[PDB]
This record gives C-alpha cells, sequence and structure tokens, in this order.
C-alpha cells in the first residue's frame, strides 16, 4: 500500500496546470471567522485573563474577524512587550490593522 | 501489402479506460513481438535520452515480421503544461517522423 499527503496554498493555480486531476480527493482548512472562537483561543492558549478578557470581548463580539492561526502567536508576543498597562490597546490596534476583509 | 504500416488513435475523455482497451487488443493479437514504451519508466530524463530510448524500442521491432507497439499517454511524452503552451520539439519531430518510416521489405 501507499499513501501520499501534499499541502499547498495556492489551490487555484495548481488547478490551472491540470494538476487537480491527479490527486483523488481535496479537504479544505478554514480561518478563524466568528469573535468566540477568537475567544476560545485566547482563554485556551493561557493569555490575557480576568477584567482583560471582559473589555477584549466588549469591543470583539459585534463584528466579524478574520485571521489565520499563526499570526495569532505573534501579535500576543508581539504586544506583550510594552508596560502592564496599554498591552490591550496594542493587540486591539494590531488586529485592527490586521483583521482586514471580515 | 500494399499497405506495410498502420496506425490507430485512441481518445476519449479523462479517466475512461483508454489503456485497458489498448493492452488487451495487443495481447489478443498473438503477435510473435509485442512491446509498451510508457512515460513511468523515464522519469527525470531530459529530450535525448527519451529519443534515444524511443528509437531503441522502434529499432527493436524492425528485426522480426510481424509487430505491434503501444505509446499510451502522448501528451506527456512531450511535456504539455496549458500555461504557455510549453512543449519540446525535438520528442514531437521525432514521433512525426517515426510515424511515417516504412519497415524493411516485408515486415
Ligand atoms: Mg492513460
Amino acid at each position: 500500500k501507499l499513501l501520499i499527503i501534499g499541502t499547498t496554498s495556492r489551490k487555484d493555480v495548481l488547478q490551472e496546470m491540470e494538476m487537480l486531476n491527479a490527486f483523488s480527493t481535496t479537504i479544505h482548512v478554514p480561518n478563524i471567522a466568528t469573535g468566540e472562537q477568537l475567544l476560545e483561543a485566547l482563554e485556551l492558549l493561557g493569555n490575557f485573563k480576568d477584567k482583560e478578557r471582559t473589555t477584549i470581548a466588549q469591543q470583539v463580539k459585534g463584528k466579524k474577524v478574520w485571521i489565520g492561526i499563526k499570526k495569532l502567536l505573534m501579535l500576543i508576543e508581539m504586544s506583550l512587550q510594552m508596560d502592564p498597562e496599554y498591552r490591550v490597546r496594542k493587540f486591539l490596534a494590531l488586529l485592527r490593522e490586521e483583521g482586514a476583509s471580515p | 501489402d500494399r499497405t506495410p504500416l498502420v496506425s490507430v488513435l485512441l481518445e476519449g475523455p479523462p479517466h475512461s479506460g483508454k489503456t485497458a482497451l489498448a493492452a488487451k487488443i495487443a495481447e489478443e493479437s498473438n503477435f510473435p513481438f509485442i512491446k509498451i514504451c510508457s512515460p513511468d519508466k523515464m522519469i527525470g530524463f531530459s529530450e535525448t535520452a527519451k529519443c534515444q530510448a524511443m528509437k531503441k524500442i522502434f529499432d527493436d521491432a524492425y528485426k522480426s515480421q510481424l509487430s505491434c507497439v503501444v505509446v499510451d499517454d502522448i501528451e506527456r511524452l512531450l511535456d504539455y503544461v496549458p500555461i504557455g503552451p510549453r512543449f519540446s520539439n525535438l520528442v514531437l519531430q521525432a514521433l512525426l517522423v517515426l510515424l511515417k518510416k516504412a519497415p524493411p521489405q516485408g515486415r
């Protein structure tokens, strides 16, 4: 027997070369869309907690977001280098400048 | 005997069985010499190597009394890719010449 698993990030181009007949099926890996999923990811990653979490929710529940999961292990670790008073604001600003095309 | 050389082309959509209806005709012919020149035994070759291999497989068919040869998946022998388009010229020329070269007398 055998089994081949290939990973690609640009499906249309591969479809143009007639390389989507060779493969026998296809799976789709999505991104974080709903705010609740982002909150769950933050809860499980072990980061801002207590009132901080609350305020984030207050500003994020009434809107849609679009962010990958390898890009949310950098924003957390890029907004932790400030003083312990503006971390939340910097995280929100970075998400706003990143969460494009909701 | 007016025509010592013949040819045929099997065409259809993809995934339909045009390599198991072309081996069962050759098998049920009971000819002495039968060969299959497929594209999976020459992974990575350049143009000249493919030309030499094709020439050898055809030459070994000129030294019998009556023979059959199968060229399956043509469009992969001469690399094709819709972008461009791109492909190999030497292999196409070798093919276009080898389909009109009558074998020695009486074969
Ligand atoms: Mg085939």
